């Protein structure tokens, strides 16, 4: 017959390897398929939701006080709360896109934050958010977070503020692990203004964060993740 | 080329198609503007 | 091409793209142009490596058994002497990949198998043997095997394959499930009745698939763990949901520990970065 | 000036009006309609009570007050005991329901707190017990009165809200259809869902569909005064309710 | 030659691997085909021919009067017979349907049963024959079987009457092995009126049942059945 | 694509396809539209899964 | 695309044919009518 | 063309309970480099930045030093584990399912091939790079900063056989569509280590000498 | 199927073998390839370019 | 011919390009020709 030459990786097993195989069920007529909502075509389509991020994982925290950012009267200048910016082992770990996330190497592209006041309706602050590009420190002065990229909210019938954070990035794709060379930088928040409640009242009202991707979100080279202990 | 002509023994072919995010994103009933009000 | 950003400059309007509420349950399609000011700059990426089916459809193992070939003992049932093994199928019996099909409600695909067996003479061997290693679909209704050669393993209308020790099968399998997607979760029971199993497990009735040495006994004990590794093709998914964050017991409960560990690293202060 | 925050709903012969409210949501982004031809695999002519049915039912409330931890109801199951619908859940062997999903919570300006509403397909929970301990039928099917997350037991499902029901994080549930009720800004929800399983039709007595979630992620607060104490209410109607297969009445 | 390479499944045998092989017998010319009665195509054509159902199965019944079902003079509103509906081990499992099933694991569409009347040409009854849903308990009484799909056999010169179980299920396939998860449901047959005889008589008739598909008959995925011993 | 079933509303006739005799050892064709109302809907199957051919092959 | 120019070598090729059940179901000389009398 | 990169051995024993199992070489880690053996490594040291696709071929061959009954042809398993995947702990853990992590599967005396797409995070691999991972006095200086390529698993899925087998798998690489910028001058001295330029304290100088300028 | 004759060299392993292979990677999305200075095509480009030469290695 | 879709799987396949030894030779802003001074 026809005269052929084998190569090497002759009859090896590649988990990768999408080919043609003989099907055990020969005439087999798959049960018709209805019309079923939420149909998922590709992850970034997930990717773009709004999760909570557990901002306040400080400990003794249990709970859900782990999403609750607490905010108090006559306090400003300070900072409301600050975290490194990691879409790996950070706050935003068990948020999608760190779950997301924890399947690929390789992660590009702008991610958006959101904040909801949910403190009563006669309240009003002014917030800072800032975000600190890499090779900085801190901030740990609201004079420094001021230089970065940042948004002042304004507390009123719109309850939501959504910062989107610019990829400043000077090399084309981050690591979603922690990763000193590819460093994101920093997140933070601090008091404008100050936290007003109305007169001879004291309370502590909250935030919650939210994450969510940018439209320009990338994400390459999957991998398994470390959230499997068994 | 198919050598199989059982449906399910062909290999993972198919295309790239545009995303959908709106069913995920903006299930709602009247639609938002970006830069209008959310709360109207 | 698709652009990532196009050039914006500053604004100063009464339209305000970065503020909303979160209150309605919509996440708005903001980009960096509303915040920034930007430059134009292209994707060069098309999202490719983020479809279902590449989440999906790569190999991963579903379930290891282990058989031996030795004379058999009259005084055992078969198959507690391992001459024979019976796999009931299901994929969550691994993590690696229940995890994966977690994240959608409802999953459907059609199957590819691959059967890989290794052989093992833990004793002191003469030689060795080089096996052929059945493998038979036991769809519900069909005989279960009873003997490691009763007349059941004669295949007559049940697929199977034959294959030796150190290479392996490789077949497709079409949906086979009864609805249009198999559901991941299932929140009820059998019947209406008090006291019934609960959840996914009863809806799972795919049959078993068993496995044979078909060699005769040969002096000495050889062991033969076979690895059954599946991958999807041809995937769907609809209705995606949250991962799951605590470890898994059982195949098909979705219970977990009495005190679970908080599957989330603190920190000593909000502010510490 | 027709407000967004303005919105009437008439369905059968009950309606709701609200005047502080966030926009609806369409589950998934359709709207539910009736089974096609196409779709259908049941050889019945089917029977479509109208608006006999698909009227707004309105369920025992609850009060939120702090410590609160959160409801679970169930659907179809939390309706089985009310009016013709209830009735005919147990007389038709098979059938499909969309539903409108309206909860309501009342506050003045000077009131804190966040009410997190989510509806769930499909939400198999896990048992207090854990191990190999399934949920009882008893358990899972309570209906007006739905699972309070507040309440004790070991023998019912396992209660914490961090890991909703079922293992899964709350801070992800948001993948679902969701509203959030601020009191500050809106005391209602309203979450439209289309009839979503695996199959055209099913039974509606052995197998819920939605549960619905209302967890409390803010604690109730008042900028004075004692331990505030805000009742929840919820209103659930069938949308386009299709049966099929008579049979005498069914017993549990 | 041309370079190849080997995948895994190289070498296997495969039960339902349909491939090409070379002839045992180059040139062998097989004997013509003279035309034979009977053809078979498929084996939905045999599915559709009326087999009787051994339904008084009950223990000391030996014989052919398995296939017998008694009614008796001046009852009413009892049960004459009852069954659950299951196309394995109950009492089709010996029937065509019962066997055919027996090679599949997927069962859908409807079924069609028939009952024929043997008793004297002066007798007369009416009887209630009776479908009852999945879920359902019993029926226990005929004021419940009722309420189910039914049809009213009138006896007379057409002697036999056809029930056609409607397809119910919420599922598209329902198997063929006994599964609570797909319990088909019951059926049972309930005197309407009563079994009536020439005066002065006293008698017990009898009637034979029926089973066949309807046109609307699915089976998929087939297997091996459990009815060989050795 | 072939019919499992038609829609077929409440008769009242003279015509009766529910009643006949297998005494003839005839099967007659009937559907369960002809037993009770119905509702249109497709088969979806074509059969060939039950061949002769793979039946025995 | 067959190898072997002996027939029987070919792979088991063939169309689904629609089913013919009145061999088997309604075997009569006299054609019997759906809703007819089977007794006249 | 196609060159060695990397050795690794494993063995097949009975897993040994007062020991890590990485540590009895039941399964072993390579962190994929290529700067590992020399005559590769010179060459790609030709240029500044280079971007290509990889092929992979892995060859795997068993010996058994000891007093053997018979010989066993074991299964060889080559498992991806890029940065932020978990890295196998025991010889068979469940990491080792690779739901997720590309995987190979192959005989001793058989061998494994596959491709490789460009995975560089920048337009090209860098083969140098003058700087560090981030603005400190005391952190990592050199190409080592930037390879975060990951690691290749390796393990013999069989289980022990009574007597203890020694697989040596090495790794070829061959780089393909490959392209080019910056070239540059080749080493002349000996390499110490992986990533850094460093060379020896007092190096032969690489020129052979003569013992006047006019002789021939 | 189609009959098949091996020849030698089957399953060798051959150094400068360019052939075809299965990727590990099958939808991954390569990094955009940026204008950089200085592309080398061959390396007699390299070969007319000067260097010193150690003529006094005495 | 291509058998596999995903093109890292290609062979090392090319074109011969004309040499451009230019950019390593003569990378000078003010042409030099040959037989001209170089220092004019
Ligand atoms: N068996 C099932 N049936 C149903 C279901 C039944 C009726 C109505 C709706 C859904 N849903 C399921 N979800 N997961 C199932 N188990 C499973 C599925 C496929 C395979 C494998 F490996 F064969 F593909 C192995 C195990 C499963
Ligand atoms: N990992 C690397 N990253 C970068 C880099 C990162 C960010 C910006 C710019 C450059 N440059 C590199 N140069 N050599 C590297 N190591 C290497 C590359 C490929 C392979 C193999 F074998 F996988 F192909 C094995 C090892 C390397």
């Amino acid at each position: 017959g026809l005269p052929t030459v084998l190569t090497p990786g002759s009859e090896q097993f590649l988990t990768t390897d999408d080919r043609q195989s003989p099907s055990a069920m020969p005439n087999y007529e798959p049960t018709p398929l209805i019309h079923i909502p939420g149909e998922v075509k590709n992850l970034l389509e997930i990717a773009q939701v709004d999760t909570l991020i557990p901002l306040n994982n400080t400990t003794n925290t249990t709970g859900l006080g782990m999403y609750r950012i607490p905010l108090v009267q006559n306090m400003q200048g300070e900072q409301v709360f600050g975290f490194r910016l990691y879409l790996g082992d950070g706050v935003l770990k068990t948020t999608l896109l760190g779950e997301l996330c924890q399947y690929f190497t390789h992660w590009a592209g702008s991610l958006r934050l959101s904040f909801m006041y949910t403190g009563p309706a006669l309240s009003s602050a002014k917030l800072l958010i800032a975000y600190t590009p890499p090779g900085a420190q801190g901030p740990t002065k609201r004079k420094e977070a001021m230089l970065g990229t940042h948004v002042v909210w304004d507390i009123g019938l719109q309850s939501t503020v959504v910062l989107n954070i610019p990829w400043t990035s000077g090399v084309q794709y981050r690591y979603t692990d922690p990763d000193t060379y590819t460093s994101a930088g920093f997140v933070s928040c601090w008091y404008q203004t100050s936290l007003v409640l109305p007169p001879q009242t004291q309370q502590t009202v909250y935030m919650l964060g939210f994450i969510s991707a940018c439209p320009d979100f990338k994400l390459r080279l999957m991998k398994d993740t470390q959230s499997i202990h068994q | 080329i198919n050598y199989y002509k059982d449906a399910a023994s062909s290999s993972s072919a198919g295309q790239s198609f545009s995303m959908d995010p709106s069913k995920f994103t903006e299930p709602v009933k009247d639609i938002m503007l970006k830069g209008a009000p959310a709360l109207n | 091409q698709t652009l990532a950003s196009i050039k914006s400059d500053s604004k100063h309007t009464q339209k305000v793209p970065s503020l909303t509420a979160n209150e309605t349950g919509a996440t708005l399609p903001t980009t960096p142009s509303d915040s920034v000011e930007t430059r134009t700059t292209l994707m060069h990426y098309t999202g490719s490596e983020t479809t279902l089916e590449n989440f999906l459809g790569r190999a991963a193992c579903v379930h290891v058994v282990e058989i031996v070939n030795k004379r058999p003992t009259d005084t055992e049932e078969h198959r507690m002497q391992l001459l024979f093994n019976n796999w009931k199928i299901n994929l969550s019996s691994l993590v690696q990949l229940r995890r994966k099909l977690e994240m959608f409600t409802y999953v459907r695909f059609d199957s590819e198998y691959t059967i890989i067996a290794t052989s093992s003479q833990p004793n002191e061997a003469k030689f060795s043997s080089n096996l052929t290693i059945q493998a038979m679909f036991i769809p519900p209704g069909a005989p279960n095997p009873k003997k490691w050669d009763d007349y059941t393993w004669q295949s007559a209308t049940n697929p199977s394959v034959f294959f030796n020790v150190g290479k392996s099968a490789r077949f497709s399998v079409p949906y086979l499930g009864i609805a249009s997607a198999y559901n991941c979760f299932y929140d009820g029971y059998s019947h209406d009745n008090s006291t019934t199993p609960y959840g996914i497990n009863v809806l799972n009735h795919m049959g078993s698939m068993a496995f044979r040495v078909v060699n005769e006994h040969d002096n000495h004990t050889t062991h033969v763990k076979v690895r059954v590794y599946h991958r999807a093709k041809h995937i769907r998914a609809w209705v995606p949901r949250a991962p799951r964050a605590l470890e898994y017991l059982h195949i098909g409960r979705t219970n977990y520990k009495q005190s679970p560990q908080n599957p989330i690293k603190t920190r000593k202060t909000i502010s510490t970065y | 000036g027709y407000s967004d925050r303005v919105e009437q709903i008439t369905l059968g012969n009950s309606t709701i009006t609200t005047q502080e409210a966030a926009n609806s949501i369409v589950a998934y982004g359709e709207w539910p309609s009736f089974l096609s031809d196409v779709d259908a695999s049941d050889v019945n002519k089917t029977t479509k009570p109208d608006t006999s049915a698909c009227r707004f039912y309105t369920l025992d409330s609850k009060m939120w007050t702090q410590g609160s931890k959160g409801w679970c109801w169930k659907l179809p199951d939390a309706l089985k005991d009310m009016g013709i619908f209830g009735q005919n859940m147990f007389f038709h062997s098979q059938g499909r329901t969309g539903y409108t999903i309206h909860v309501q919570c009342n506050a003045t300006k000077f009131h804190s707190g966040c009410l997190l509403v989510v509806v769930i397909p499909e939400h198999q929970l896990a048992s207090a017990e854990g191990g190999n301990v399934s949920v009882l039928y008893d358990k899972t099917h309570p209906g007006e009165k739905g699972i309070d997350l507040s309440e004790a037991d070991s023998t019912g499902p396992m209660k914490d809200p961090l890991y909703m029901m079922d293992g899964t994080l709350i801070g992800n549930s948001l993948i679902f259809p969701h509203q959030f009720i601020n009191l500050r800004t809106n005391n209602t929800a309203t979450i439209v869902v289309p009839y979503i399983n695996s199959v055209p039709m099913d039974s509606m007595t052995r197998h819920n569909n939605l549960s619905l979630m209302v967890i409390p992620i803010v604690d109730i607060t008042a900028t004075s005064g004692t331990t505030p104490s805000i009742p929840v209410t919820i209103t659930i109607a069938p949308m386009f309710l299709e049966l099929s297969g008579i049979r005498s009445k069914a017993v549990i």
